[PDB]
């Protein structure tokens, strides 16, 4: 999870060379999805991402506290004066094929969250096995391999 | 856990062909070969060294499932003319490409060094 | 019987670009016959025109310059072939969907290059051989 | 931990199907924050400093 | 059976491709075909004669997407102002499974009446159709995987002029509420039908701050290009609405509670930051910011009751819709259709 | 023009699940809530002497980074100490429908 | 914790210029972006390892594996 | 000079850095390239380690990690085996390595476990493999652990030959720059403006070897891809030069092993 309320689960990963790339060499750590922006406005994610992306590439801690007077178009500029599109897009290449990319790709760094649940405490398979004194039903409980 | 091995990735199990060729039913002079144990690397230049050769009519491929490391391959020739044939120009081709292009590289190099 | 079903010389007014990047919308009057005109989309990234131009504009049912790829797979060009597509500069295949009777001695039809549309209007006569269901449509500019 | 040792419970019954608890009001501005409470039964019954 | 209209359909991604692909402007070349073609599993072998033989061979999006869609499959669809040689390519025309013309989007291939979907499946059988959800799937996620897509903080900006018309629309819409407060603290009001003066001036104020965000967000909404991810993705269908949009860059609006707007929790004021007996729009829960831009504080203490009304809502009535449900399906479960047709 | 007081600092508004989103006005009001839920399943070092301490379950993460857009308020929450997370590079496209 | 070997993204080592990093910060008292590009660090991933670690090693290393209280 | 073949012209080099430009290629062949010069060029790792003694303040399997990713020279790979198909029962003296690591922290101040305190006990055979690969001014290397008064650390450790298509850590190259068409003649990339599309995307530093388009020239519409720069660089276990060449030479083996099995199967058809 991200600290703005997108939480999500890993669906398959890749390796270094199925990954689109750009043209320095530089490879996403993880790739979302942009159906998940417009219905819960969560504009704050994309200002954290070019911040943090300005920061990296400047080398300072960058200030995201609320009712202050940081704004979008200050950081745009600081970010073009490093030399890139100032909206955060980029060129990419297809890692398949090597092409190019018909649609350029926001790009960055975020902070994300290792929740608590995980797939392996929550699989769960039963044939036959214990029954129970009364009733004489599976049992209740994963750790007792019920029903 | 159910993670598989990724030997399984290089490694062909026992009774494993590397190669499987099979007449295709639908276009005359069509044949389909799957290849196991094997990505884009392989499928993408033998395809784009079949599309060069003018005998040569349709040649496409594809990766069903990003999990199993396999891919088919489907070529269709001209008249007079056999697939596996044209499989293994396409290879003698590429193969002759390689080696000019090492040749190329080490010539540079050792001028670079020579001038390093 | 040649192939060649129409044949004619057309000058376009103005280019309709609208919203698209590639494709833009031309309409034409014949100079030859009062009653003609043309309404076409065309790719001008390829063939670009602009307005207050001379087109050679036909309409045939065969490339084979002499006498089935109708359900035929097509294949790609070889060296040393030649067919009527080596005369003119933009030639397109399409479908007839639509044959309207605007009034007695006018008639118009519909063609889709896959998605590109064209109506020709013109006389019963000069459009009598039109009834085809697939045609190539050439330009000469 | 930190948000553990600041907490307030409202013992109404928690399936008190009463909304007026349950919702924000005017006199909470600086003593109690409006973003963080529980959802579920719990909802606007616990409070935060 | 309960709507009698379709439950599944091409949704999210696949949906907002499916419609990039079949614009006007969207050719390809031979090799990326082969591959396409090669992808549906159902193809025969034959090779689409190109719609531009020369002087380079091209094939349009609908070409390759015509594969997928069976034949012996007809469909016709008029949107408004669409003639029989449609200019803005609207409506949809289907003729033995070639796409003549118009664009595919969430009133074809969706979950709607009368759509692609519902008539393969009332001509050809529910296998056809399931055939079909992968071949439509499988075709345009192979495209868009070259394609490309992406969404970014580029997209949510407005041009100048843009935000000149917005601040002075919100202007005029203050102006108004004013001069209708002034009229009323003099005694020259008149109450509406059957209804109370205080009603009356706090209906008018509603209206008037309803009114300017709708227009501004319209105003907003029409500076957009076509370029834009996220006019894209509502235009195609598939997430969002102009709502949205208006909020993230044109303004938020009026915070409610209880259908009311924010009312007097101190003594003759909302917030101990004003003054008593104070009615103008920003002090009783208008938020005239975007997104974009951020909150004030004390619109941001209004934004916050106004969501937390709505989380109370699901968290409850969750559990009362359940005990209604039980009841109304023990209430009828042993009712059925027998052989005399009773 | 007759005040009396003066606001401190409006941030002090919020709790101190909150005092971690960065640019919460930015948010609709339910997101910044949905946050400060599950601001309490993270993973990270809940206490500098773990390894002495038989509880009945414990979690920690290898490495923790903290994060490159600070608030301000979390120098007193002490957040930069003890992370629960990392600065992950992420791309937001459509890339193979998975 | 100590410092990561190598970095999540680009395969780089970086693991053995944590400890001349942390030289040029107050021996020569430059700033933090000069001094991460000073080691050749160029892609922002690398400045991405260094710049936002938390060295947890010198806390554990005060204390036994025994006795903690709570 | 081969004239008939691809071509390349390299700028610069270095011990770590090669950038260059590959003309006369086709796009499919330099993008398989660059895929086997990551994926599939074969280095020695540590795979394997057992622990004696740990009075340290991090864990075992912790520790087997950090140790997994160090880089060793693997210049001669070519000469061992992979254990697999060695007869060797468990690890061979011929298709594996063998280091051991022992620290104790005597002083009072804190003491570093660094990567150049690995000691290689196994036989090399007069091969040249097995350092560790040490790039930094001091000479310390990749630091391992740390330790304290009255701790100490005693293990032994196996490394073997694989590729990096099983693990991160066999890996040799660290990240490869590709690209081509810096002008956008083919109309590859379709751009993302506000006002003036040509001002807000910056130019890459390639535009300098190409000759800019002329507002005047229609659309050149028979083109293809066939110039591209690239820029290699490796972790440090192989030099940059011997990458390519050996990405050259396992692209050429897999070929002739999809011939060498063609001829097999025909030689089948045959009977």
């Amino acid at each position: 999870a991200s600290r703005h309320g997108q939480k999500g689960t890993i669906g398959i990963t890749y390796r270094r060379e199925d990954m689109p790339f750009t043209a320095e060499g530089i490879v996403p750590d993880l790739i979302i999805n942009p159906h998940a922006i417009p219905s819960r406005m969560t504009v704050a994610h994309l200002i954290e991402c070019l911040l943090s992306k300005v920061a990296a590439l400047s080398g300072n801690e960058g200030d995201a506290s609320p009712f202050t007077d940081i704004t979008v178009e200050g950081i745009s500029k600081l970010l073009r004066e490093h030399g890139y599109q100032s909206r955060g897009f980029e060129v990419m290449y297809n890692g398949h094929t090597g092409k190019k990319l018909m649609a350029q790709i926001f790009f960055g760094p975020t902070y994300y969250q290792r929740l608590r649940h995980m797939v392996d405490d929550k699989i769960h398979a039963r044939a036959r096995g214990p029954m129970q004194v009364l009733t004489r039903q599976p049992v209740e409980g994963r750790s007792r391999d019920g029903g | 856990m159910n993670a598989p091995d990724r030997f399984e990735l290089f490694l062909l199990g026992e009774g494993e062909s590397k190669l499987k060729i099979d007449p295709d039913t639908k276009a005359p002079n069509a044949v389909v070969i799957t290849f196991e144990k094997e990505d884009h690397t392989l499928g993408n230049l033998i395809r784009a060294e079949l599309l060069n050769d003018r005998k040569v009519l349709f040649a496409a491929y594809k990766v069903e499932h990003p999990f199993f490391a396999r891919f088919k391959l489907r070529i269709q020739t001209t008249e007079g003319y056999d697939p596996k044939d044209a499989l293994k120009n396409a290879c003698n081709s590429i193969i002759n490409k390689l080696g000019a292009l090492k040749t190329n590289f080490e010539t540079e190099w050792n001028l670079q060094t020579l001038a390093a | 019987m040649s192939n060649t079903l129409f044949d004619d010389i057309f000058q376009v007014s103005e280019v309709d670009p609208g919203r698209y990047n590639k494709v833009c919308r031309i309409e034409a009057a014949s100079t030859t016959q009062d009653q003609c005109k043309l309404t076409l989309d065309i790719n001008v990234e390829l063939f670009p025109v602009a307005a207050q131009d001379s087109l050679t504009v036909t309409i045939a049912s065969s490339l084979n310059l002499e006498d089935s790829s109708a359900t035929r797979s097509w294949r790609p060009p070889q060296a040393g072939d030649r067919s009527l597509a080596d005369d003119y500069d933009y030639v397109m295949y399409g479908t007839a969907y639509k044959f309207e009777e605007v009034s007695k001695d006018l008639i118009a039809v519909y063609y889709s290059f896959g998605g590109l549309l064209m109506r020709l209007e013109g006389n019963y006569r000069n459009l009598n051989n039109l009834k085809q269901e697939n045609a190539y449509l050439l330009i000469r500019r | 931990t930190l948000s553990h040792l600041r907490r307030t419970n409202t013992p109404i019954g928690r399936d008190g199907k009463l909304a007026k608890p349950r919702q924000l009001h005017n006199t909470h501005w600086g003593l109690v924050c409006p973003a963080e409470t529980p959802e579920g039964q719990a909802c606007g019954l616990v409070k935060n400093l | 059976p309960q709507s009698n209209k379709p439950c599944m359909g091409i949704v999210q991604d696949t949906l907002c491709g499916i419609r990039k692909l079949t614009l006007r402007d969207t050719f390809i070349e031979l090799d990326q075909v082969l591959n396409m073609l090669y992808w549906v599993p159902d193809w025969d072998g034959v090779i689409p004669t190109p719609a531009i033989i020369k002087p380079k061979p091209l094939w349009s999006g609908k070409q390759i997407l015509s594969v997928a869609i069976p034949n012996g499959i007809h469909l016709q669809r008029f949107d408004e102002g669409t003639t029989l040689l449609s200019p803005k390519d609207n409506g949809m025309l289907i003729i033995d499974g070639q796409i003549i013309f118009g664009v595919v989007e969430k009133k074809t291939v969706g979950s709607s009446n009368g759509g692609l979907i519902h008539v393969v499946t009332r001509e050809k059988g529910p296998q056809v159709c399931a055939k079909l959800f992968g071949n439509i799937q499988k075709v345009v996620n192979f495209w868009l995987l070259h394609n490309g897509f992406s969404t970014g903080i580029g997209d949510t900006i407005a041009d100048g002029p843009t935000m000149r018309e917005i601040t002075e629309t919100i202007a005029e819409a203050k102006k108004k509420v004013l001069d209708v407060t002034k009229e009323a603290q003099a005694n020259l009001l008149t109450a509406k039908h059957g209804m109370t003066l205080r009603e009356s001036f706090e209906d008018n104020v509603v209206r008037f701050l309803n009114e300017a965000r709708d227009k501004a967000g319209r105003l907003a909404e029409v500076n957009l290009k076509d370029l834009n991810n996220v006019k894209q993705m509502v235009m195609a269908g598939s997430k969002g609405s102009f709502i949205n949009i208006a909020q993230m860059s044109a303004c938020v609006g009026q915070q409610s509670v209880e259908g009311k707007r924010i009312a007097f929790g101190f003594v003759d004021r909302t917030l101990p930051h004003f003054s008593k007996d104070d009615y103008s729009p920003e002090s009783k829960g208008f938020v005239e910011n975007s997104y974009l831009r951020g909150l004030t504080p004390q619109e941001f203490f209004f934004h916050a009751m106004g969501g937390r009304e709505g989380l109370i809502d699901t968290a409850v009535k969750t559990a009362e819709t359940g005990y209604i449900q039980r009841r109304l399906v023990k209430a009828l479960e042993d009712i059925m259709v027998h052989y005399d047709n009773t | 023009t007759t005040f009396t007081h003066c606001e401190i600092h409006p941030s002090m508004i919020l709790g101190v699940a909150a005092s971690i989103i960065p640019f919460p006005d930015h948010n609709q009001s339910p997101r910044n809530t949905y946050q400060s839920a599950m601001g309490k399943q993270a993973m990270g070092v809940f206490l500098t002497n773990y390894n002495v301490r038989m509880d009945t379950m414990a979690n920690i993460l290898y490495y923790p980074q903290k994060p490159l857009g600070t608030t301000r308020a979390m120098e007193y929450l002490k957040f930069r100490e003890l992370p629960a997370g990392q600065n992950a590079i992420v791309a937001i496209a459509c890339y193979s429908g998975y | 914790m100590i410092v990561p070997v190598r970095c999540f993204s680009c395969g780089k080592v970086v693991g053995d210029k944590w400890e001349s990093y942390l030289n040029l910060l107050q021996e020569d008292e430059l700033d933090e972006g000069t001094a991460l590009s000073r080691l050749g660090l160029k892609r922002y991933c690398c400045r991405r390892m260094i710049l936002t670690h938390v060295d947890l090693i010198e806390k554990f290393l005060r204390y036994n594996p025994l006795e903690k209280r709570d | 000079m081969s004239e008939e073949g691809p071509q390349v012209k390299i700028r610069e080099a270095s011990k770590d850095n090669v950038d260059f430009i590959l003309s006369n290629v086709d796009l499919a062949m330099a993008n398989s390239l660059r895929r086997v010069m990551i994926a599939e060029i074969p280095t020695l790792a540590i795979d394997s380690v057992e622990v004696e003694t740990n009075t340290t303040v991090l864990a075992d399997e912790f520790i087997a990690h950090r140790l997994g990713l160090i880089p060793l020279q693997s210049m001669d790979i070519e000469q061992l085996e992979y254990s697999r198909d060695c007869f060797c029962e468990d690890h061979c003296d011929k298709c594996s390595v063998v280091l051991t690591l022992q620290a104790f922290g005597e002083s009072e101040s804190t003491t570093n476990v660094y990567s150049k305190d690995l000691v290689i006990v196994s036989n090399l055979m007069g091969r040249n493999i097995g350092h560790p690969i040490i790039q930094d001014k001091e000479g310390n290397g990749v630091l391992i652990c740390k330790l304290r008064k009255g701790q100490e650390l005693k293990l032994t450790c196996v490394a073997k030959k694989g590729i990096a298509k099983e693990h991160a850590k066999w890996g040799p190259a660290a990240a490869i720059e590709f690209e081509y068409d810096p002008w956008n003649k083919l109309k590859h990339t379709d751009y993302w403006y506000e006002q003036d599309s040509a001002k807000e995307w910056p130019q890459s530093k390639n535009c300098e070897y190409e000759d800019p388009p002329n507002e005047g020239d229609p659309f050149d519409y028979k083109a293809q891809a066939d110039t591209f720069y690239m820029n290699v660089e490796s972790v440090g276990s192989i030099p940059v030069d011997q990458v390519v060449v050996r990405g050259i030479d396992t692209l050429q083996k897999k070929v002739a092993s999809i011939l060498l099995a063609l001829t097999q199967m025909d030689q089948d058809k045959v009977n």
